[PDB]
């Protein structure tokens, strides 16, 4: 039900005018926290987090991620010498956070990846850092020496859970706010094949069921989707296409199932799509 | 891995009405990616690039959006450059599809 | 609320 995620990236080759280190925070899949190596500051991204937290909160977050930036800077140099790699593109990825399931079960996660492949993963049930690759064994030796397993256990089970419950309470109005999609039905004729398209513009929340219907019957297999893609303002977009015969286009209807709609919305090409209200 | 790209508008396209052209790329590694929004093969002004974020399988994703007014008889596209692509890939945006 | 920098050590 409720999730807290901290997405960290350390790069050797980021690109021109782009930061090498990026740290972003998410509450229920929505961005709220942001940090980059160029700005060197932890800043809010939503109105609900900024209005409910003071400057003292963002100061503690800045110094903790500034240190994380320095630690990951060392990690890129340590792992390149360990793997005996000579230049090129190398990436260190970090994933941290906790899930508060609807039944009350708490799941904790703290794992890393080197060059897009699993490196280390903390196992909460055994209190040990699992080394996925043979090059991740000296990392486990450093962890067993320091004894970070106990300090990480109390964070994922108590600290992470406490603050996620606060963020859920702060952003309850925004996360639960439903947004109706602007639907449009289109068609393209090519080599005796009529490709019908159905686009849903700016919907919230993210889960949606957009299906094609022929003579009032669902055509799941024949329909091709592009997945749920995000918009810059926070809303989502999706498109579903179907191959049909020319002169049969009006027999097809677009069905949209969403939380903002009390009943599934039916749309046709000739009726004007979403302009039919 | 090779990026999966799709180009779309924020609101349904209208004549001489302000909109936002979006270009989303996902499922790629390394994270270094060159994404360019074009207006008749010319890079569009004021392009906003999203912060580096990754999915379940550690594959990176980036959203590139720019405020624009769709002009009649103009072609809007998205150019993607990645080391796994060999040759640059261009994705066409259709206002009526 | 982010976790301490020492837990990012490799």
């Amino acid at each position: 039900l409720h999730t807290l995620r901290y997405i960290r990236t350390a790069m050797t080759d980021p690109g021109p005018g782009l930061p090498w280190f990026v740290d972003v925070g998410y509450v229920d899949g929505e961005l709220f926290m942001h940090y980059n190596s160029t700005a060197r500051r932890a800043v809010p991204r939503t109105e609900w987090i900024a209005a409910n937290t003071d400057q003292q909160y963002w100061d503690r977050e800045t110094q903790i991620v500034q240190g994380s930036e320095q630690i990951n800077r060392e990690n890129l140099d340590i792992l390149r010498r360990r793997y005996n790699q000579t230049g090129g593109s190398h990436t260190v990825q970090w994933m941290s956070g906790c899930d508060i399931l609807e039944d009350g079960t708490i799941r904790g996660y703290h794992q890393a990846a080197y060059d897009g492949r699993d490196f280390v993963a903390f196992d909460k049930g055994t209190m040990t850092l699992t080394a996925a690759v043979p090059e991740a064994v000296p990392t486990k030796r450093k962890w067993e020496e320091g004894g970070y397993a106990e300090g990480l256990k109390q964070y994922l089970e108590e600290t992470c859970v406490e603050w996620l419950r606060r963020y859920v309470e702060y952003g309850k109005a925004e996360l639960g706010r439903r947004e109706r999609p602007e639907v449009r039905v289109w068609g393209k004729e090519a080599d005796g094949i009529l490709t019908l398209s159905c686009r849903a513009h700016g919907f919230y929340p993210r889960p949606i069921v957009v299906s094609w219907l022929k003579d009032g019957a669902v055509r799941g297999q024949d329909a091709q989707s592009g997945g749920i893609v995000p918009n810059g303002d926070g809303t989502y977009h999706t498109w579903v296409t179907i191959d049909a015969q020319p002169g049969d286009g009006d027999k097809y209807q677009c069905r949209v199932e969403h939380a903002s709609l009390p009943q599934p919305g039916l749309y046709s090409w000739r009726s004007g799509g979403g302009l039919n209200d | 891995l090779t990026p999966k790209v799709q180009v779309y508008s924020r609101f349904p396209a209208s004549a001489g009405t302000k909109n936002v052209l979006n270009c989303f790329a996902a499922g790629f590694h390394p994270p270094k990616i060159s994404i360019t929004l074009m207006k008749d093969g010319v890079p569009m002004e004021g392009a906003q690039y999203s912060d580096m974020s990754f999915n379940d399988d550690w594959t990176f994703q980036r959203l590139v959006h720019a405020d624009f007014t769709p002009s009649s008889g103009s072609t809007y596209a998205c150019k993607v450059e990645h080391e796994t692509l060999k040759e640059p890939q261009v994705y066409k945006w259709d206002p009526e599809f | 609320y982010e976790l301490d920098e020492k837990f990012d050590r490799l």
